[PDB]
RNA sequence: CGAUGUCGGCUCGUCGCAUCCUGGGGCUGAAGAAGGUCCCAAGGGUUGGGCUGUUCGCCCAUUAAAGCGGCACGCGAGCUG
RNA sequence: GAAUGCCGGCAUGAGUAACGAUAAAGAGGGUGAGAAUCCCUCUCGCCGUAAGCCCAAGGGUUCCUACGCAAUGGUCGUCAGCGUAGGGUUAGGCGGGACCUAAGGUGAAGCCGAAAGGCGUAGCCGAAGGGCAGCCGGUUAAUAUUCCGGCCCUUCCCGCAGGUGCGAUGGGGGGACGCUCUAGGCUAGGGGGACCGGAGCCAUGGACGAGCCCGGCCAGAAGCGCAGGGUGGGAGGUAGGCAAAUCCGCCUCCCAACAAGCUCUGCGUGGUGGGGAAGCCCGGGUGACAACCCCCCGAAGCCAGGGAGCCAAGAAAAGCCUCUAAGCACAACCUGCGGGAACCCGUACCGCAAACCGACACAGGUGGGCGGGUGCAAGAGCACUCAGGCGCGCGGGAGAACCCUCGCCAAGGAACUCUGCAAGUUGGCCCCGUAACUUCGGGAGAAGGGGUGCUCCCUGGGGUGAUGAGCCCCGGGGAGCCGCAGUGAACAGGCUCUGGCGACUGUUUACCAAAAACACAGCUCUCUGCGAACUCGUAAGAGGAGGUAUAGGGAGCGACGCUUGCCCGGUGCCGGAAGGUCAAGGGGAGGGGUGCAAGCCCCGAACCGAAGCCCCGGUGAACGGCGGCCGUAACUAUAACGGUCCUAAGGUAGCGAAAUUCCUUGUCGGGUAAGUUCCGACCUGCACGAAAAGCGUAACGACCGGAGCGCUGUCUCGGCGAGGGACCCGGUGAAAUUGAACUGGCCGUGAAGAUGCGGCCUACCCGUGGCAGGACGAAAAGACCCCGUGGAGCUUUACUGCAGCC
RNA sequence: GAGCUAGCCCUGGCCAGGGUGAAGCUGGGGUGAGACCCAGUGGAGGCCCGAACCGGUGGGGGAUGCAAACCCCUCGGAUGA
RNA sequence: GCGGGGUGGAGCAGCCUGGUAGCUCGUCGGGCUCAUAACCCGAAGGUCGUCGGUUCAAAUCCGGCCCCCGCAACCA
RNA sequence: CCGAGGGUAGGGCCCGUGACUGGGGCGAAGUCGUAACAAGGUAGCUGUACCGGAAGGUGCGGCUGGA
RNA sequence: UGGGAGAGGGUGGUGGAAUUCCCGGAGUAGCGGUGAAAUGCGCAGAUACCGGGAGGAACGCCGAUGGCGAAGGCAGCCACCUGGUCCACCCGUGACGCUGAGGCGCGAAAGCGUGGGGAGCAAACCGGAUUAGAUACCCGGGUAGUCCACGCCCUAAACG
């Protein structure tokens, strides 16, 4: 769900926070956390390369297991469900019968104390990982490798999923969270079910300060600048664009398609995205 | 008000220092020039 | 143009008279009172407010009257701004 | 002889301004050639969440003592942060290094770049973060946790004893974490005492007193007591923690679990060692065999890795413990005791300032800790004051104008003015009470009122104790007293009604703009399938992101409410395997040059030939755009209606003389005695209008309008008073400016505004305080305007290139 | 050249005192069970008032300054972007 | 001050490229209808804002005069 | 002490009036159309929504008081 | 106690027909639409036909003048959970009843909020015709919406 507040300040009026209903552990696994290096959007030259970034809360990185075929046949119990500040999804703690402890992103309906497993033979149960080819057409799925053994790259965001539509040769057809219809290799792993914390998008930040907590620095409009800074800069008083809307670097920003035409992966994308 | 010179021994040695000069092409040319002129000091004085 | 600060206000005046008032006259379609119009006259006087940056103007309450112009549209090494 | 020339020297302004916070001085004594200024004493004032004390930057001998006064010191100087000389900084435990890592830097491997060089996992470097052993007093002119004294401790080396599978750069544990709130128990600190110790004191009317005044502790190993922190024990299995592992992890089983035990800190006590006031004598000595006790207040500090709640989800690595690997088990390690060993650097002094940053002994700037007492609700606020530190390095007079800062003011009360600008008013706390409207929070401190001191009596509850006394903290009810006045001093909202703009808290033009601008949650469009798009880079490599479409980039709009109409002809973007054009290249009808020829060489049409453009569609919260004329209703007027021209389509809702309206102070209504402003309406909207959003909107605003109440020196209209200056005397002594000057008025004249020319008028020679009309006064080679085939920023469907992309 | 200034990164530190009183929790009422209402408890917030601290709104002064941006009075924020 | 306009009664072609004025509505006569509108069949009406010129010839080309909308009026 | 009442401040209800504005009723022979009553020439009515000079139209569902 | 009929309600699942779109194949000169036509679509290969895929919505025949519910209303099939109701038997309780101002709950469609979904249909809107006009009727397009979840709205020719 989503928690509202009484309007006892101007900002509490619209602010909403997560209920954190599914969380069962309030601090992470020491062996599974490493220090996150905050960049501020600066590359190794130290130049800002992504604007308007920095100043957010300190975070620890929770090492996530995006392989899972790492430990085929070895079951694990769901020890806990935890908060992860580095992603939208919640994460679940797995104590394998191995005695090994790992983090995966928690699928919807995953419950603590249940058992999950990974492998070709695995049961079609929420929280189980299988190569795509062994998963029944039609079941919803997440954390999908894009290429075999290269790691789960698709559908990791809260509430997202992909759905298996059919098979062709060594490939299956997925409908991605975006509505793109794509061919992904049959030996690519994926976890059945959808990612949890679907209510995540219903969150209203509420005040400028909350964006600031998340490390998002204020975004200043092109139209608010000067010609030296931006195509939309200048003009006496307010001005309309006066040219096709452009980025600070001058390329067109309303409809100009930008994916490279001669990309090798074009052979594997059947239908470009939805809405 | 707060003025522009705010002395800092570590800052001084690290920025204008002999070793900072020696590491860079432009810095070595500085040393070469100040030696050519006959500068008594090639590098700012700082008590470290 | 190797600079003569530029509106209006305020302060401080001073001058002209083509005179607003006050004093003196002629004519009147001047009965009286009160006006009209011209002549002589610059000694003194020529209010307080509402509106507007305003000068000007309109308005309110008066007044003998609420003059008009010059002085770098008087006056920023006097003030305002 | 001129270049607002250059370097220097010396003038003028001028004995002029000034002499750097308005915290403030006076006298006596002394030193000396010389004293407002140095030393001493007494008296006065100033700071005291500092203007006192400690630490860190930074400075670098400025520190202490002797001897000096040319210069430095805004005056003086015998003095000094000045001159000369001598002296002065003492560590295993404090800080840093011989330890650890953070960003970042560097960088074996490796990658990239014409050269220079760029990058880069590990490793290394890197601290005000982690880790680690010293507290109290005494001593010097000057150092002290450093020397000395007392009591403690750490590591290394060697040895002895005991014990154990010893052994690591490898495994694991631990280190190891936020914000807000907060418990128990302590301590730092502080208040009181009729108790204890102490020189003395009795004044001027009273007091020989349960009088006054002073002081009543600090450090402390083991052990012990109190309060806390950390921590389960055993067994079996084991495939995970890149080898091993009895460790750790995972599963099972027995036992106990706000315990206890083991452990570690804090506080208390503690052998012992210290200190020890006023006052009075000369820093010292006495006090003094000083006493060293009880009660209360009590931290933000300590126990601390305590606890609870919340979301934005809160370093690393070593020390340390445990596990084992080679190895080695006459070794090694652990524990206890003993002896030996323990290095390098800093240590003076200034440190909110006269020694640091500001050219100055400059009203500015400068991080951390301590910061006492009383009263005022609290407090680091305010007033006074302790300790401590100062009177700010020119003074003495006078008692003008005028200036500044300040105080009061008859009657009036905004009549001032662009504007109540400024200054009044209000002002803390407790109680009563509090409207429209609203998003139900608010609007609220709404507004508006009442209370407030002191004394006596009665009484309720809490803390500490003991359940009592005492001390301490909340109160309540009677009855009185005084003054003009009881938050009696200081600190401490004026209020309301109504518009515009922006939702809000925020942000900005350092140094003329804080705003209606920027930002902002929120809304929409668009791009992006991940080796993402995009960005920086020649590249490698980075950011994006150790993220993955509920995500990331770009754009516009800007909480929220109700909404966001019509036009796709032009430009943009998107789609379109047709057709059209289209470069290199392919092709080679057909010519050409040369040669005796084979040959070599050259040109060359049709036709095949990408993207782009053309062409066919789509597309508005893409760029944008959203008519004209003529006629018509049974009074008139107007025109629901019609005619016609043009368009890609002719502006919908809602607004409207507006932050927009030219005519314009439109017209009408409101408010005023009077209203170019204001509010409400009307609508021929010069020239609103729907995300360069339209219309509203509670709350918010050092935003900009209009009005009213309150209260006023704003004003009628000024007056008086205070201090700091101005003035005078002693001291020190600038400045811009300056062709030279023996530098008057009028009316003329003159390059058209004359001290300088003409005519006339006036005028003894030289100053001082004042005022500003002139010297087209000063300052700045006008920033407006033009000129230069001068320059720079910026734009685009100007030209021509380049990157980038195709 | 980022010892000024702008942003970000790492690691530390700071914010007297007072006020308002959200969610939750407890009890009670309520209902078939609920919603929900009441009281207490509680201590949220780019909440309120106000020092330090960070500012720089209006006025006055200063203008060869104490200062090449200062001084006085007033005023903004002060648990947070 | 610069640009486009004036032509049957209304609103527009024709002008540029000289000879020949045309379109929709309106109006007039006739039809359909009980009647009116719509509809159907026919017709009338400009002498091209004016004066001046060029020409064999002027709506048309050139000049002035009258009017009608529009764009402009900036530096202080 | 209470106290008529005077005064200050803030509320509540009612009444009159107000530029302008909104529809309503009425009114012998106005303009535009023709929605409804005959299947009224698209059966009507309807709740609601959107739109349009106007009656109205259209969508969705309902009723027959229509076929 | 024993039994029965039923589209009564909620949840989860699931089946085939049709439409649309996409991909392949085959095939060519029109298709579509009307009163007639035009817009539209089609040599850039449409329509018509065959195979493949995706998605949404509604459930043909049974089906009735039928059934259930208090009403609004409820129709493929399966399972689960749940309401009403009729009959028999003649077993129990002993008037425990009827109605019901307030209150409370339910309440077709349209509509509203947040999030999904979106094939067909279709307010608004565009276009083509008709017409004196045609902001309509007819035709070709087409957005909310119609569908799902949660929360509002609380109306009706909510009628027998
Ligand atoms: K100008
Ligand atoms: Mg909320
Ligand atoms: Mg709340
Ligand atoms: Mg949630
Ligand atoms: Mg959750
Ligand atoms: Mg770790
Ligand atoms: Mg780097
Ligand atoms: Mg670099
Ligand atoms: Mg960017
Ligand atoms: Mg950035
Ligand atoms: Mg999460
Ligand atoms: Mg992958
Ligand atoms: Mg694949
Ligand atoms: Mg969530
Ligand atoms: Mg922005
Ligand atoms: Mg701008
Ligand atoms: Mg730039
Ligand atoms: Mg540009
Ligand atoms: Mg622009
Ligand atoms: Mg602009
Ligand atoms: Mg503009
Ligand atoms: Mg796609
Ligand atoms: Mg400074
Ligand atoms: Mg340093
Ligand atoms: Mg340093
Ligand atoms: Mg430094
Ligand atoms: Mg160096
Ligand atoms: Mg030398
Ligand atoms: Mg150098
Ligand atoms: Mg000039
Ligand atoms: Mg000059
Ligand atoms: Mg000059
Ligand atoms: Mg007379
Ligand atoms: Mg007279
Ligand atoms: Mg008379
Ligand atoms: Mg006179
Ligand atoms: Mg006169
Ligand atoms: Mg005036
Ligand atoms: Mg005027
Ligand atoms: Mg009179
Ligand atoms: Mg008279
Ligand atoms: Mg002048
Ligand atoms: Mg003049
Ligand atoms: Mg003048
Ligand atoms: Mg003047
Ligand atoms: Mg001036
Ligand atoms: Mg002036
Ligand atoms: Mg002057
Ligand atoms: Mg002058
Ligand atoms: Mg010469
Ligand atoms: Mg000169
Ligand atoms: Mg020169
Ligand atoms: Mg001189
Ligand atoms: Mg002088
Ligand atoms: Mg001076
Ligand atoms: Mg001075
Ligand atoms: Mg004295
Ligand atoms: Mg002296
Ligand atoms: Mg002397
Ligand atoms: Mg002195
Ligand atoms: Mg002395
Ligand atoms: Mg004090
Ligand atoms: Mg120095
Ligand atoms: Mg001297
Ligand atoms: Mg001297
Ligand atoms: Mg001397
Ligand atoms: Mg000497
Ligand atoms: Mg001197
Ligand atoms: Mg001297
Ligand atoms: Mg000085
Ligand atoms: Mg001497
Ligand atoms: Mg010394
Ligand atoms: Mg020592
Ligand atoms: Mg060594
Ligand atoms: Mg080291
Ligand atoms: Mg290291
Ligand atoms: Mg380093
Ligand atoms: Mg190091
Ligand atoms: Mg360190
Ligand atoms: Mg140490
Ligand atoms: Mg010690
Ligand atoms: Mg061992
Ligand atoms: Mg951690
Ligand atoms: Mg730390
Ligand atoms: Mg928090
Ligand atoms: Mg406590
Ligand atoms: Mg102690
Ligand atoms: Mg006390
Ligand atoms: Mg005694
Ligand atoms: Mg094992
Ligand atoms: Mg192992
Ligand atoms: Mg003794
Ligand atoms: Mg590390
Ligand atoms: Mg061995
Ligand atoms: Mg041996
Ligand atoms: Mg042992
Ligand atoms: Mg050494
Ligand atoms: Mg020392
Ligand atoms: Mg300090
Ligand atoms: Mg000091
Ligand atoms: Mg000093
Ligand atoms: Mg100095
Ligand atoms: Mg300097
Ligand atoms: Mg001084
Ligand atoms: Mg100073
Ligand atoms: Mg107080
Ligand atoms: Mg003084
Ligand atoms: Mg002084
Ligand atoms: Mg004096
Ligand atoms: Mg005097
Ligand atoms: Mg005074
Ligand atoms: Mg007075
Ligand atoms: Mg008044
Ligand atoms: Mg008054
Ligand atoms: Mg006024
Ligand atoms: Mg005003
Ligand atoms: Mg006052
Ligand atoms: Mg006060
Ligand atoms: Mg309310
Ligand atoms: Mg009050
Ligand atoms: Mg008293
Ligand atoms: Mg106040
Ligand atoms: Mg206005
Ligand atoms: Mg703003
Ligand atoms: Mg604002
Ligand atoms: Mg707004
Ligand atoms: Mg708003
Ligand atoms: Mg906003
Ligand atoms: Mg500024
Ligand atoms: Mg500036
Ligand atoms: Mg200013
Ligand atoms: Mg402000
Ligand atoms: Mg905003
Ligand atoms: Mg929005
Ligand atoms: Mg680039
Ligand atoms: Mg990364
Ligand atoms: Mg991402
Ligand atoms: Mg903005
Ligand atoms: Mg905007
Ligand atoms: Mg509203
Ligand atoms: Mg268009
Ligand atoms: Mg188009
Ligand atoms: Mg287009
Ligand atoms: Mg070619
Ligand atoms: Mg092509
Ligand atoms: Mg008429
Ligand atoms: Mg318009
Ligand atoms: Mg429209
Ligand atoms: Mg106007
Ligand atoms: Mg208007
Ligand atoms: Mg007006
Ligand atoms: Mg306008
Ligand atoms: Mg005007
Ligand atoms: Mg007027
Ligand atoms: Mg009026
Ligand atoms: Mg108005
Ligand atoms: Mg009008
Ligand atoms: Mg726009
Ligand atoms: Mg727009
Ligand atoms: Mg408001
Ligand atoms: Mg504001
Ligand atoms: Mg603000
Ligand atoms: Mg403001
Ligand atoms: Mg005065
Ligand atoms: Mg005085
Ligand atoms: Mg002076
Ligand atoms: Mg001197
Ligand atoms: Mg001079
Ligand atoms: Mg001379
Ligand atoms: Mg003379
Ligand atoms: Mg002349
Ligand atoms: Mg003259
Ligand atoms: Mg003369
Ligand atoms: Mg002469
Ligand atoms: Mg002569
Ligand atoms: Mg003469
Ligand atoms: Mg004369
Ligand atoms: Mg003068
Ligand atoms: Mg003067
Ligand atoms: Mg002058
Ligand atoms: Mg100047
Ligand atoms: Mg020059
Ligand atoms: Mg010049
Ligand atoms: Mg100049
Ligand atoms: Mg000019
Ligand atoms: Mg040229
Ligand atoms: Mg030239
Ligand atoms: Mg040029
Ligand atoms: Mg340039
Ligand atoms: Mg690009
Ligand atoms: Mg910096
Ligand atoms: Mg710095
Ligand atoms: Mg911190
Ligand atoms: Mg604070
Ligand atoms: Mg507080
Ligand atoms: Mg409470
Ligand atoms: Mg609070
Ligand atoms: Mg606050
Ligand atoms: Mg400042
Ligand atoms: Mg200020
Ligand atoms: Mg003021
Ligand atoms: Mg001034
Ligand atoms: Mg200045
Ligand atoms: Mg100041
Ligand atoms: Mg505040
Ligand atoms: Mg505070
Ligand atoms: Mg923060
Ligand atoms: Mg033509
Ligand atoms: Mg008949
Ligand atoms: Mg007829
Ligand atoms: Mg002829
Ligand atoms: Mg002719
Ligand atoms: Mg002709
Ligand atoms: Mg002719
Ligand atoms: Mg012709
Ligand atoms: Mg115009
Ligand atoms: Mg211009
Ligand atoms: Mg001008
Ligand atoms: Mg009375
Ligand atoms: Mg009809
Ligand atoms: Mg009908
Ligand atoms: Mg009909
Ligand atoms: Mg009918
Ligand atoms: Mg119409
Ligand atoms: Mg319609
Ligand atoms: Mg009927
Ligand atoms: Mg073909
Ligand atoms: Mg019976
Ligand atoms: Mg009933
Ligand atoms: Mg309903
Ligand atoms: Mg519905
Ligand atoms: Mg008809
Ligand atoms: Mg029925």
């Amino acid at each position: 769900a989503v928690k509202k507040f009484k309007p006892y300040t101007p900002s509490r009026r619209f602010m909403t926070v997560a209920d954190f209903s599914e969380i069962t552990k309030t601090e992470p696994e020491k062996s599974l956390v490493k220090p996150l290096k905050k960049t501020g959007g600066r590359n190794n030259q130290g130049r800002i390369t992504v604007r308007f970034r920095g100043g957010g809360h300190k975070r620890l990185y929770r090492i996530i297991d995006f392989k899972r075929w790492d430990k085929v046949g070895i079951p694990a119990k769901v020890a806990a469900i935890e908060y992860d500040p580095n992603r939208s999804a919640r994460i679940a703690l797995l104590h394998y019968v191995d005695g090994e402890k790992r983090y995966i992103i928690a699928p919807d309906g995953l419950q603590v104390g249940q058992q999950v497993v990974a492998g070709p033979d695995a049961p079609i149960q929420v929280g189980n990982a299988l190569p795509l080819r062994f998963i029944p057409v039609g079941t919803v799925v997440h954390a999908v490798e894009l290429e075999p053994k290269k790691g789960a790259k698709l559908a990791r965001a809260a509430g997202t999923s992909a759905q298996i539509q059919g098979r062709e040769g060594d490939y299956v057809i997925l409908r991605l969270p975006s509505g793109e219809l794509r061919k992904v290799h049959g030996e690519c792993y994926a976890t059945v079910g959808a990612v949890g914390n679907a209510d995540h998008k219903n969150i209203v930040l509420g005040k400028a300060g909350r964006s600031r907590w998340l490390g998002r620095r204020p975004h200043v409009r092109g139209a608010a600048m000067n010609p030296v800074d931006h195509p939309h800069g200048g003009g006496e008083g307010r001005a309309p664009r006066g040219r096709p809307p452009a980025s600070p670097w001058g390329w067109q920003t309303k409809g100009l398609k930008t994916r490279k035409r001669r990309k090798p992966s074009s052979r594997f994308i059947i239908a470009r995205r939805k809405k | 008000m707060k003025r522009t010179w705010q002395p800092n021994r570590r800052k001084r040695a690290k920025t204008h220092g002999f070793r900072a000069r020696m590491r860079t092409p432009g810095g070595r040319k500085v040393l070469k020039r100040r030696r050519q002129k006959g500068r008594w000091r090639l590098t700012p004085a700082v008590r470290k």
